[PDB]
RNA sequence: GCCGGUCCGAUUUUCGUGACUGGCCAACGGGGCCUUUCCUUCUGG
RNA sequence: UAGGGAUCGGGUGGUGUUUUUUUAAU
């Protein structure tokens, strides 16, 4: 209902990919 | 005013505050309730903090409130 | 001392040395320190030492234990076996029986009086229990008059004295004494202490305590053994004080040897009857073991040798009748024992034989077999025992008396007049032929829907076991054979009738078929391998190794590799069946390798059959390798160990 | 040691499937008794209830 | 009393009989003044228990709401005793319907440490935690008089 | 026929063949049973008379044990009578597996206090006491309870219910 | 001060009205976490949605193991991640209007607050060192 | 602060305030022995350690017999040959009363301390 | 310690003792075995 | 040193009047 967007290791590692690829 | 400071009457324990006693617990209930669009059960806490959602038919159960939470007007409970 | 209350503490835990062992000890010290001249004085001495101050019960207790080993190595020992330190326990009878002004004063705590004013009397109590063990250790030497006739005023008083201990060890002494003979003097002494022992009774307010049971032992050594027993209204009181005492436990086997003493010595009382019923449903429905049985045997002695009416005769045998039917293993098995002590020692047997064997038939049929095996041996006791009206009224309810009326008449034939047998037999071939008749059939198409009833076949196969009408129940139980348990029964049955009595060929098959599609499989292979060595004799051959190639799940596997070491002109009527000890070169696999090994360890033939085994699966390979290289899947060869993990 | 359940209860039914006297030995034996004693302190509450029932009946002498 | 209440005579070292309801310590005995084969006793369960020698058993058990420290039979009823605990009033019942104590005497400010029947029947000293011994009469409840 | 076969004997083959004969009994168990696990049951006498057996499970499938507690009691109670039954798990510790095989000893949940009481001569005595739940068939039992539970760690622990008993 | 706590009752297994399986409860979790939810939002979202106390008890350790033994762990705890987003809020929010004093002083006192924890996860090292907030 | 203190504190007080039962909410198994020890002494009556899992509490039923408990702080070394000052600096006389020690056994007093003759460190004293 | 038995004598049951036998029961202690299940992490080459 | 009454904020339970009822809220 509330997910965060951040505080988690793979969903950071994710962010961070998209803003390695563009 | 002048009671044995072991094991006091049920009454008394039942009374004061559900840390002040000897051994602290709890005082909420787990219910079961019977979601009334589809007749099927699911559990409950009683201060429910959120408003749970039936797995069939995700109408409501039961709005938060501060203490106790309102179970919503068509639904039927049982305490286990 | 301070390592015995160190030892003792809580508080000190870290070692294996500090289990300390310390009693085995004295126990295996005085095996060699019996001089029994000087050295076990100063055993005796520092105990004296430390007893002359103070005590608790913790240390009494354990003390007493030490004592108690010293006893034990008395007994276990032998340089003490004639007469030499009876002198010594004479000895430990005889060794038992204004001004202030000036003075200065610390210490304002003063003396407790507790001291020795009693314990010297602990001393007296306890080594005097030491000294008569000793006495009760020699009695296993000898039991001489003139050599203890100056030891009974020690004895007597010792009783008078009732400091408990001494009382524990001094009736135990009268009890093996009473066998023995002495003067006027005993007669005064054995009437004295029967007295005593029932004052005691009178005095304290329950049997169930060790005292009081030893001195009901003592009450029936008293009894069993003298020229004059007495008053009878006060036996009759201390049994109607021991009457209630029965139910709860620590009174069992001294006041039951006292119950089994005095029904022995045959007197009337209106007492005995309701220890006599308490007894019987004690003997029943009792939760310890030998309890329950020298219950029954007291029981048993009471029903046999007493003499009561038709009401009660009538109505303990319907209490055993319907006792059978209690839900327990032991109790049921107790009461079988009553049943067969019955039978084994009638008119009331021919009364009750009926009703017994139905009510043990029921046993049969009722609950795991641990109380239906017993129940079976005691109709067979009892159909033995039957003269011929008792038989004929069996024979008559396993004629009359659906399922469970066919298993009992199967039964009832396999126990036991062989021409009314032969007619129950007739009566049997009937229910064999139209039982053992296309159900074996649909058993298969069963066993084949999943590879893709069995009372009444048991039971035929029991009646084939018990009994052209052979050939006819041959012909029956190969159709049989043609769910796991009857078809066990049947391969046993095929086996046997194979062995008392193509059609050969076709019970290969349906053997052969029935061992692919435990024990009784093992005993299966032996036969099936008995028939092929007894063994178209060439093409039921090449078809036998056929089928060992299609069945090379663990037991087949290693009943077929121990076929074929068995099995295998060396080579030239052996060559047809060794592909799959090839294709055989986790404890299944391990049970396989062993047999493959003891195969391999039981020549130009062999490297012939194994060069084409070897080529075979070389071509079979070959044949896999190229169809993946023209079909080219890799999830299934991949998922083994998502699937494992 | 061979146990087949058969799912009978057939006792009674056992008996009463033949001529007569049969059932008359059967009925000769028939008593149907002897339960299961209950657990320890069960035994010993109902045994010390009954202990305070003839106490009471003892000390009502006293009553009057 | 003691661990569990035991039963001697003085012919014995060892006690003849144990006769507790559960492992649980007991703080007070009392036999009666007749017949006397019958006793009460009190443990730090908050608990009376009664116990009768010739059936050898305890018999019954109630429990209070307070430790009862000291009983004491009547020397002229033989079915009535009073019973001295900790909330500041000795309760005083009767035997056979332990339901309801027939009376209970309340003038205390403390733990009511010992009380006995006077042998003419009908008076009651007691003796409290508190610096201060009240005497009763039966028929009352409340204080007849203090030293 | 379904326990772990390195050391069968006659009353677990038995208890067994109750367990398959609940599966004859079969429109209740709809596969639930056919995941049970056996390591090892064993009898125990006891002070009151009677036996209690202890049946073991592994400990992923205690939880598995979930809703045939009951049934199968109940089941085995009149199968084979006058014993009583206690499923346990088993394996700076062992208080853990000490109070852990009590809180399963006694029913699926269902204790609520400790307490340890000091008598001024010395003796310890530590109770421990179940909460209010299905007292009138949990009293037969109570004794059995505190007989195997001194058999199988030593601790002398008395058992206590808060109601008049 | 005021106590309000929970409080976490003696019995420690589960409370035997459960009916469902144990490692349901896990899966259900890790589908909470994929879905973006955090811990302490799965610990209501389990007291609620199915019976359960919490997962030290129902399941066999708590939810910060079991989520580190199916690899959703978080890289910086609950704690010290809601006080930073706290602390990056009331920052925007002053910036937005630099006159509220109270923010100020609020915005200091969550700062001190974040460098205790942060001063103890450093010397606890289970964060890597030098993480100093910015 | 120190639970040992707080304890003996509370029994200490309430003993003079003058009530029977006192809960002592913070337990230890220190506390534990220590008023066990005490108990032998007869210096209290019997007592209950209730346990819950965070800390157990403990109810003491005292009759009247304290007059005043208490620890030392610094828990020091202290010699066979020096508890004889240190009963005469703490108590009123040589027997009257006790000082129990910290020891190679644990909790034994001075009397028993003088008997096992081992010695350690003070942690409270008792009279 | 309980019980059954080979016996001698009395008996055609049952007892006295001397042997001797096993079926079982508790207390002692001795030797092992299972509670290091079968599978991954050392200070240095 | 301890006890009691009242009030503000939150929660639980009771069961009368204010309230009202298929719009939401509580
Ligand atoms: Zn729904």
């Amino acid at each position: 209902k509330k997910a965060k967007k951040d505080f988690y290791r793979f969903q950071v590692r994710e962010r961070k990919k998209q803003e390695i690829n563009q | 005013l002048v009671q044995d400071l072991l094991h006091p009457t049920a009454a008394s324990e039942a009374r004061k505050h559900k840390l002040k006693t000897l051994v602290q617990g709890p005082r909420s209930y787990f219910l079961d309730v019977k979601c009334p669009g589809c007749l099927n059960i699911t559990t409950v806490f009683s201060h429910a903090q959120t408003a749970v959602t039936c797995e069939s038919c995700s109408t409501i159960l039961c709005t938060p409130t501060g203490g106790k939470a309102k179970l919503s007007e068509g639904t039927s409970f049982r305490r286990k | 001392g301070f390592a015995g209350e160190e030892k003792d503490s809580e508080n000190y835990h870290t070692k294996v040395k500090e289990i300390k062992s310390n009693k085995s000890y004295d126990a295996g010290e005085i095996l060699a320190s019996n001089i029994s001249l000087t050295e076990f004085g100063t055993l005796l001495s520092p105990v004296k030492a430390l007893l002359m101050v103070r005590i608790n019960l913790r240390n009494q207790n354990k003390l007493s234990e030490l004592l108690r080993r010293y006893l034990l190595g008395l007994n276990h020992n032998s340089d003490s076996e004639s007469e030499s330190i009876l002198k010594f326990c004479h000895q430990l009878f005889q060794e038992s029986e204004k001004e202030d002004f000036f003075l200065v004063n610390l210490e304002s705590k003063s003396y407790t009086i507790n001291s020795n004013s009693l314990l010297l009397n602990s001393t007296l109590q306890k080594f005097a229990l030491d000294l008569l063990r000793n006495v009760i250790t020699r009695h296993r030497s000898f039991l001489t008059v003139s050599h203890l006739e100056g030891f009974i005023p020690f004895l007597r008083d010792s009783l008078l004295s009732e400091n408990e201990g001494v009382v524990i060890s001094t009736l135990r002494i009268l009890i093996t004494l009473i066998r023995l003979d002495f003067s006027d003097e005993s007669s005064e002494i054995f009437k004295n202490c029967a007295r005593k022992v029932l004052n005691i009774i009178k005095v304290s307010p329950s049997t169930s305590s060790e005292l009081c049971q030893m001195g009901l032992k003592f009450l029936s050594a008293f009894i069993r053994h003298t020229d004059s027993t007495l008053k009878d209204t006060a036996l009759s009181y201390v049994l109607g004080r021991v009457l209630p005492d029965l139910n709860e436990p620590s009174r069992q086997g001294l006041a039951f040897n006292f119950l089994k003493a005095l029904v022995s010595k045959h007197i009337m009382l209106p007492e005995l009857y309701d220890i006599a019923d308490t007894t019987r449903e004690i003997m029943v429905t009792n939760h310890s073991k030998e309890i329950r049985d020298v219950s029954r045997s007291v029981y048993y002695q009471f029903l046999m040798e007493y003499d009561q009416s038709k009401g009660r005769l009538e109505k303990q045998f319907k209490f055993m009748v319907d006792n059978l039917q209690y839900p327990t293993e032991s109790g049921r098995q107790s009461v079988m024992e009553l049943i067969n002590l019955i039978i084994t020692k009638p008119a009331l047997l021919s009364k009750l034989s009926s009703s017994f064997f139905l009510a043990l038939v029921n046993v049969s049929f009722n609950d795991d077999a641990p109380r239906c095996r017993e129940m079976a041996s005691v109709l067979i006791s009892t159909m033995l025992p039957k003269l011929e009206n008792k038989d004929l009224e069996i024979v008559e309810k396993y004629i009359a008396a659906d399922n469970a009326s066919f298993l009992n008449l199967g039964l009832r034939t396999y126990k036991v007049s062989i021409g009314f047998e032969h007619t129950i037999e007739l009566d049997e071939l009937a229910i064999k032929r139209i039982r053992y008749i296309l159900s074996d059939t649909s058993v298969g198409s069963e066993h084949q829907w999943d590879l893709v009833f069995s009372s009444y076949m048991e039971a035929t196969e029991s009646v084939y076991k018990h009994g052209w009408d052979g050939i006819i129940t041959c012909l029956l139980y190969p159709h049989s054979w043609v769910a796991n348990l009857v078809h066990q029964l049947i391969a046993n049955k095929d086996k046997l009738e194979i062995s008392l009595t193509t059609i050969a060929t076709r019970i290969l098959h349906q053997l052969g078929a029935p061992s692919i599609p435990a024990n009784v499989s093992i005993k299966t292979l032996v036969n099936i391998s008995i028939l092929w060595k007894e063994q178209t004799g060439e093409d039921l051959k090449y078809t036998t190794a056929i089928d060992y190639m299609v069945t090379r799940g663990i037991i087949r596997s290693d009943e077929h590799r121990m076929d074929s070491f068995m099995s295998k002109a060396l080579l030239v009527q052996v060559l047809d069946e060794d592909e799959v000890i090839a294709e055989g070169e986790y404890l299944e696999t391990y049970y396989s390798r062993a047999v493959d090994e003891e195969q391999e360890e039981l020549l130009e033939d062999k490297l012939q059959v194994s060069d084409f085994t070897k080529i075979y699966t070389a071509v079979k390979q070959t044949v896999l390798e190229r169809r993946k290289e023209r079909r080219s899947a890799d999830k299934k060869l991949r998922k083994h160990a998502r699937s494992r993990e | 040691g061979a146990s087949g359940k058969l799912s009978l209860t057939d006792m009674m039914n056992v008996i009463d499937d033949r001529q007569v006297i049969e059932n008359a030995n059967l009925l000769k034996g028939k008593s149907s008794t002897y339960e299961v004693p209950l657990p320890q302190r069960i035994q010993q509450r109902h045994d010390r209830k009954a202990a305070y029932e003839i106490s009471r009946q003892e000390v009502s002498k006293w009553n009057d | 009393g003691g661990a569990k209440i035991h039963l001697w005579d003085v012919n014995r070292l060892k006690p003849v009989s144990d006769l507790s309801w559960g492992a649980d310590n007991i703080t007070s005995l009392k036999f009666n003044q007749n017949e006397t084969d019958i006793l009460a006793s009190t443990g730090s369960d908050n608990s009376i228990v009664l116990y009768d020698l010739r059936t050898n058993s305890p018999t019954q058990k109630i429990v209070q709401t307070m430790r009862t420290n000291a009983i004491c039979w009547n020397p002229m009823e033989a079915f009535n005793f009073v019973t001295a605990n900790e909330d500041h009033n000795a309760y005083y019942y009767d035997m056979r319907n332990l339901s309801r104590s027939l009376n209970v005497f309340k003038d205390h400010v403390s733990a009511v440490m010992d009380v006995d029947f006077s042998p003419t029947g009908d008076e009651i000293v007691t003796g409290s935690y508190d610096k201060s011994i009240r005497i009763y009469k039966t028929n009352h409840g409340h204080s007849r008089e203090i030293y | 026929a379904k326990i772990l076969s390195q050391a069968p004997t006659e009353l677990e083959l038995q208890v067994a063949q109750a367990f398959v004969e609940l599966e004859n009994s079969s429109p209740e168990l709809k596969a639930e049973l056919r995941p049970l696990q056996f390591k090892s049951i064993r009898e125990i006498d006891v002070a009151g008379g009677k036996k209690a057996l202890a049946i073991f499970v592994p400990v992923p499938s205690l939880a598995g044990f979930h809703k045939v507690q009951t049934k199968l009691t109940r089941e085995l109670e009149k199968k084979f009578q006058d014993r009583h039954v206690i499923f346990l798990a088993e394996r700076r510790t062992l208080t853990a597996v000490h109070d852990k095989i009590l809180e399963d000893l006694v029913f699926p949940t269902e204790i609520v206090g400790k307490r340890v009481r000091y008598l001024v001569g010395g003796n310890k005595i530590q109770k421990v006491l179940l909460d209010s739940k299905d007292v009138q068939q949990i009293d037969y039992k109570l004794e059995s309870f505190q007989a195997v539970y001194n058999k199988l760690t030593g601790k002398q622990i008395v058992f206590e219910i808060p109601s008049e008993t | 001060k005021g106590i309000s706590s929970s409080a976490i009752p003696y019995s420690r297994n589960a409370p035997a009205w459960f009916k469902l399986s144990s490692e349901s409860v896990i899966e259900q979790i890790v589908k909470y976490a994929r879905k973006g939810l955090t811990p302490s939002q799965i610990g209501v979202l389990l007291r609620d949605a199915h019976g359960v106390t919490q997962a030290r008890v129902i399941t066999g350790n708590k939810i910060m193991r079991i989520l580190k033994s199916n690899g959703l762990a978080p890289e910086i705890p609950e704690d010290l991640y809601y006080l930073i987003k706290k602390a990056v809020s009331v920052r925007k929010h002053l910036e937005r209007n630099r006159k509220d004093k109270d923010a100020k002083f609020r915005l200091i006192l969550i700062e001190s607050r974040i460098h205790r924890l942060a001063r103890y996860y450093r010397t606890v090292a289970v964060l890597p060192p030098n993480w100093k907030y910015e | 602060s120190s639970v040992l203190a707080d304890a003996l504190n509370a029994i200490n007080n309430a003993e003079k305030t003058g009530k029977r039962q006192v809960l002592l909410r913070p337990s230890s198994k220190v506390i534990i022995k220590f008023l066990q020890v005490m108990q032998k002494h007869g210096y209290i009556g019997e007592f209950e350690y209730i346990d819950d899992h965070r800390s157990g509490k403990i109810v003491v039923q005292l009759n009247g017999r304290l007059n005043k408990c208490g620890v030392i702080s610094p828990r020091f070394n202290v010699k066979i040959g020096d508890i004889e000052k240190w009963t005469a600096n703490l108590l009123p006389a040589r027997q009257f009363g006790y000082v129990i020690l910290t020891t190679s056994a644990g909790i034994m007093d001075h009397e028993e301390a003088r008997r096992k003759h081992v010695s350690g460190k003070i942690l409270g004293f008792v009279y």
